[PDB]
């Protein structure tokens, strides 16, 4: 047992090393701040099923009381769960619950680099073992000890089973084992594990108030606090919490001296999108056969063709599925191996879809060829009524003006000519501040759809200086944007007005030279 | 034993020589003879934790450690500090600190461990005892063992014992000590605790280096003192503590600023220590001059200070001639496109000034047409008192016309 | 004893693995739900004869009372009685019946995959047999015991008898071991095996009480409910709940959230021969000589001579 004594208790001790509780939370390619006793923070879990039902919502300790092994752990893309993972087995080594002190056997693995015989895996890793515990007493001690002997396993993204079949028979063919061992991934390859193993968990998502804890954790109360306004605005923001990695990233522009709020949201996905490019350049060797931007211009036709068709689920036929399972492979969408026939291929946002045809449109509108320009006013083409543009096609052309310079002048063009409303009686106001309907307003005009028509244009008019607010061309499309809101009125309530109302009469006050009126509550 | 011949050895008495007084070679240290800074110590998740003293370093030692600052410079008087007043026993902590291992990493990358430079630029390592005994000895001790390792920036992972050391840092239970700039702090970041920077006090440290080295003539100190608040922006200027040779050379070396004391000479005198410290020909040593005159170009062009590391075609490539020369550095924590930074936001306008007699007594195709370009963007009357005040009499320097 | 103690210890607790208790019911390309404790009913059975007569209704018990060494199981195509079979190991390793628990070695291996030396070909599957149980301590063994020695062999529709011999042997040649063995395959090759083994009984159709508890097991009632009023509409489908496959694949598609009721029958059809297309493109290998849509041309020819000029056996 001293053999067990001394290097167990080596490795008990082992497991608060800097490097194994610090990494870059975005791969290996920047200096980013990891702290488990900071950074970490208590995410969601779900219990799931065969129905792959969301049973039972799991928290990290409760994951801990409901032990089946093999555990199988799986979530989103570009996650990270290391965190979990490191914060378990380093618990482990500071004494964090009562079941993780019933062990003591923890180990843990990157399966993206695992190589090698297990013994000698864990000995590129550890280095600590002498000759005088050998490969069969390390072995036959692993079966030998049989209940205390705890596996953490991760990077199945980038598993390879030649690098070691000993680990995929360890994942597999635990009746060999039975001992305690634990898989996290993704669901690039889960159809691969999932009928094995018994446990089956999700990580949900990500609350507001650990995000709280995260921004607040991290960064001066400056940031935090006006980073935070920016958040208690926009309510698509709001949804957009439900992830750690927009958090991050938030914390990482914001991070340095100043208020770096010229970085509205477009900023955002676009620092998102290139940072996810430069994550998964040469991770997944990008594109291995068929080079990286023609999988780009995949995906984007998939965004362009999905959301100008109303279109969000994605299954493909069997056999056309290869550029599809490249990108996943990226890790742009969500792929659906689970209970439906065809497999399930989904954004993991659906506005972040509405940004990949907004960039993908201004990129079709950037080059010189009059083909992929003129057919990205043929994308145009399909927007004639402008109340479903304020209903659907808003957050894209917002995404679209906002990204590029370029494509707001087309914007221009073709919006600066549409007029028909469109639907009114399926489209009437769900919210509205007019809480007082008289028969006086009734009697201003009987016609209650024309006052739909004036919220309609009013609405077009606020995505119009929305779209130029997040647009940013602050002083330079003035002579159209002036001839845009001639013809067009302006409905304000004075007791909720924002900021970027005071960006419209700052930049460009000719607007307001050039509208109609202000219905003004 | 072992331990006892190290302990011998380590007080080594011809170990307190330092170039400081280079030329000059003033007889005397630079501990009894010089003064201090302190420490800028960093948490590594973002606050700027406290400022600690070099007691206060003995009082929470830390198991692995980088501090920042200038090599040649601070970083490697702290280590040599460390170890030859380590030869003296003063703080109530000390004469129990059992090993430690003064090493610059900057000439070799060996590939092999401590009998390699303890044997090749120190006494020997022993041959009785193994080099892995000796390592076994670091691991069956390790409890005191004290590291003083220098510039993993000049440093990968050829060394074995070394590098595998580093990165398994547990496996000894030391105190490793590592004095990498702020080019490749990154590297050291997957290791650390806690990150220390060095930090000249100009308040106090100039006066008393030329105070007690220059007690021979007090009345140009005077004038120094009396600039201070003529002057108020003089701790502006005086960034780095053992870089005040080249004033000590322009005390005792260029008798002309006891005459002649404003700031333009005493800079003027640094900038010619920097063409004679790594003295050479016209190579991007002075074409980093000269491109680093036009980051200048761009540093008062817009009024850009911290820079955005895109525009690079001023000076570009091979970042271990600008950093060795130090004229510049970078970001150490995340940005977006990382920041460089300076030692001194208005030497880098003598840096401009430099950038001006080049393009002002050279050659006359375009170069001149810079000089005259951006001394054409500068052409209002009433900017000219203070802005051709300052930067006009940097020019007022380099007397070429 | 303790050798047969130990191991056999730990494959009376072995079989109650995950894997050992789900799969995938349409092959292997899909994700899809399957539950010993739940998928499994009490399917029917027949009782066979010389006359190939149904003569007695032989239940899963009934068929475990009624032992004959060698025991004959055949059935339909695309059945999966791999349900039934790790039903009996399973149950055997939880306490099933009193006759399973006379035994002490059972035994269940996939004939479409077994390959190697019957020693090696078990150890393909188990790989916990030390040096210390050699091979004539298992072969020796196994014919030792001789009467509480019991497999579970499936999948002779892939049998290849050049993968083993010994197995095919242990079929045919039992006299050499006289150890209770158990074959369940399809009409497919039974006329290689059937004179020799003793006891041949049927998998017959499936009752609608019992498709009653495989569609309310393992669906929510709503789609449970409507799809049910769907089954007591057609006639015509409650003919079609005589196999499972079809119940599968009507739980398969209501399955998700909503009433896809735009699958009357037509596309339920259309997605079981297609799914049946999919199921088989390579598992034999589809058209091995002449290529497949050759094949499928050939079938509908044999539906369009045989409907169109009222014939409905098939002897060429």
């Amino acid at each position: 047992e001293e053999d067990l004594n001394v290097l167990a208790q080596n490795l008990k001790d082992l497991y608060n090393s800097p490097a194994f509780l610090n990494f870059y939370p975005l791969g290996e390619d920047i200096d980013i701040i990891f702290n488990l006793e900071k950074t970490f923070t208590e995410p969601i879990m779900w219990k799931k099923d065969h129905r792959h039902h969301r049973v039972e919502q799991l928290t990290l300790g409760s994951l801990l009381e409901a032990l089946k092994s093999p555990c199988l752990i799986e979530g989103e893309s570009g996650k990270g769960k290391s965190t979990l993972l490191q914060r378990i087995a380093m618990l482990w080594a500071s004494g964090g619950c009562r079941a993780l002190k019933g062990f003591r056997l923890v180990f843990f693995i990157h399966l993206r680099s695992a190589r090698g015989g297990l013994f000698e895996t864990l000995y590129d890793q550890l280095l600590n073992i002498p000759d005088f515990i050998s490969k069969p007493t390390f072995k036959a001690l692993l079966l030998k000890l049989h209940k205390e002997v705890l596996f953490l396993l991760d990077g199945y993204n980038e598993f390879h089973p030649q690098n070691c079949p000993e680990i995929e028979a360890l994942i597999k063919e635990n009746h060999r084992f039975k001992n305690m061992v634990i898989v996290t991934t993704t669901t690039e390859c889960l159809r691969h594990i999932r009928h094995v193993g018994a446990l089956t968990a999700e990580v949900g998502d990500m609350t507001e108030d650990s995000a709280k804890d995260l921004i607040e954790a991290v960064l001066v109360p400056d940031q935090v606090e006006r980073l935070w306004a920016q958040i208690q605005e926009s309510r698509c923001l709001r949804n957009l919490m439900k992830t750690p990695l927009f958090v991050v990233i938030t914390c990482a522009i914001q991070m340095g001296r100043q208020e770096f709020q010229a970085h509205t949201q477009t900023m955002l996905f676009q620092t998102f999108y290139d940072l996810l490019i430069q994550k998964n350049s040469h991770r997944y060797r990008g594109g291995a056969s068929g080079d990286f931007a023609r999988s780009l211009d995949y995906c984007g036709d998939l965004a362009l063709e999905g959301v100008f068709a109303h279109k969000f689920d994605f299954e493909p036929e069997h056999g056309s599925s290869m550029n599809e399972d490249v990108l996943v492979t990226i890790g742009l969408l969500c792929k659906y191996t689970a209970q439906r026939l065809k497999p399930t291929y989904k954004f993991f946002h659906k506005s972040f879809q509405e940004y990949t045809a907004g960039r993908r449109l201004s990129s079709l509108l950037t080059s010189k060829e009059p083909e992929e320009v003129s057919k990205g006013n043929s994308y145009l083409n399909k927007m004639v009524s402008i109340s479903d543009i304020t209903s659907l096609y808003g957050n894209l052309l917002l995404y679209t003006c906002g990204s590029s310079t370029e494509a707001t002048r087309a914007v221009m063009r073709h919006l600066a000519m549409v007029y028909q409303h469109g639907s009114l009686q399926g489209l009437s106001v769900t919210k509205r501040p007019l809480w007082r309907q008289e028969s006086i307003q009734s009697l201003r005009n009987t016609t209650e759809q024309d006052v739909l028509k004036a919220i309609n244009v009013n609405s077009f008019v606020e995505c119009g200086i929305n779209l130029f607010s997040e647009s940013m061309s602050k002083s330079d499309l003035s002579q159209e944007f002036e001839a845009f809101f001639q013809g067009k009125s302006l409905y304000i309530n004075s007791e909720n007005i924002p900021d970027y109302l005071f960006d419209f009469f700052e930049y460009l006050p000719n607007c307001a030279s050039a509208l109609d009126f202000v219905k003004l509550d | 034993s072992l331990s006892e011949q190290l302990r011998d050895n380590y007080t080594k008495a011809t170990f307190r020589h330092m170039n400081l007084p280079e030329v000059c070679s003033s007889l005397g240290t630079d501990h009894l003879l010089s003064c201090d800074v302190s420490i800028i110590s960093k948490h590594i998740s973002q606050p700027v934790q406290e400022a600690l003293t070099i007691p206060e370093v003995f009082s929470n030692l830390n198991s692995v450690m980088c501090v920042e600052g200038e090599t040649g410079s601070g970083k490697t008087t702290f280590l040599k500090r460390i170890a030859f007043l380590w030869a003296s026993g003063c703080c109530p902590l000390l004469y129990r600190f059992q090993l430690v291992f003064y090493l610059s990493l900057s000439s070799i990358t060996p590939d092999q461990g401590l009998a390699n430079i303890i044997c090749a630029q120190l006494l020997g390592a022993g041959g009785c005892i193994s080099e892995v005994c000796l390592s076994s000895s670091i691991q069956q001790l390790q409890h005191q063992v004290l590291f003083l390792l220098d510039d993993y920036s000049g440093l990968a992972s050829l060394p074995q014992a070394l590098h595998t050391l580093i990165t398994k840092n547990y496996l000894s239970r030391t105190c490793l000590l590592i004095a990498v700039h702020t080019n490749r702090v990154r590297d050291i970041r997957l290791y650390l605790g806690t990150s220390l920077e060095i930090q000249e006090f100009p308040f106090y440290n100039t006066v008393s280096v030329l105070r007690k080295f220059f007690s021979h003539d007090i009345i140009c100190v005077e004038k120094l003192i009396i600039y201070f608040i003529d002057n108020k922006d003089l701790q502006g200027v005086y960034k780095t503590p053992l870089f005040v040779a080249a004033v000590c050379t322009d005390w005792i070396q260029n008798a002309s600023a006891q005459d002649k004391f404003q700031d333009v000479t005493l800079f003027q005198s640094y900038m010619q220590y920097l063409s004679l410290k790594y003295k050479a020909t016209a190579e991007p040593l002075q074409a980093t001059v000269s491109s680093c005159g036009q980051l200048a170009l761009t540093g008062l062009f817009s009024s850009c200070f911290e820079f955005n590391s895109d525009d690079l075609a001023e000076a570009g490539v091979d970042e271990d001639e600008k950093l060795t020369t130090l004229l510049m550095s970078k970001f150490t924590a995340q940005r977006l496109r990382p920041v460089y930074r300076f030692l001194g936001p208005l030497f880098q306008e003598f840096l401009a000034a430099v950038r001006l007699t080049e393009l002002l007594s050279s050659d006359r195709q375009e170069d001149q047409d810079l000089g005259l370009y951006y001394l054409r963007q500068i052409d209002s009357p009433l900017k000219a008192i203070n802005s051709f005040n300052i930067f006009l009499y940097y020019v007022s320097s380099h007397s070429s016309s």
